[PDB]
């Protein structure tokens, strides 16, 4: 909001599963007005998916 | 190699603090960071060969 243009950024969250992690993402999405989307990467081994 | 503890001071005073300052867009007028504060940082919160 201060330095003009939008920038991306990375973050991480951690704790017990089912703590409400995922919910805050969409809540953010409601805050920032950008489109939401999610996808699993657990257990993936091959790189073609990424 | 890695980087010497003292050497990192000379790093952060020139090649690091201004860069992040330009990422946040601030000036020392609103964001001064002395050398001594930096030596305190590395002295306490971060002793790692990478910066
Ligand atoms: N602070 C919170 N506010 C609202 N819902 C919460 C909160 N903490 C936990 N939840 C509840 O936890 C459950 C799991 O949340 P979610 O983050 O979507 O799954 P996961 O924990 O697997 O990411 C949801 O039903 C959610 O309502």
């Amino acid at each position: 909001q201060l330095r003009g243009s939008t920038q991306g950024k990375i973050l991480c969250f951690y704790g017990p599963p089912g703590v409400g992690k995922t919910s805050i993402a969409r809540s953010i999405a409601r805050a920032l007005n950008r489109e939401y989307f999610r996808f699993s990467v657990g257990g993936m081994t091959d790189v073609a998916e990424i | 190699s890695g980087y010497v503890a003292q050497e990192k001071l000379a790093i952060a005073e020139r090649y690091l603090v201004p860069q992040a300052r330009a990422l946040c867009g601030l000036d020392e007028s609103k964001a001064k960071l002395s050398s001594d504060v930096l030596t305190l940082l590395i002295k306490q919160y971060c002793r790692e060969s990478g910066v």
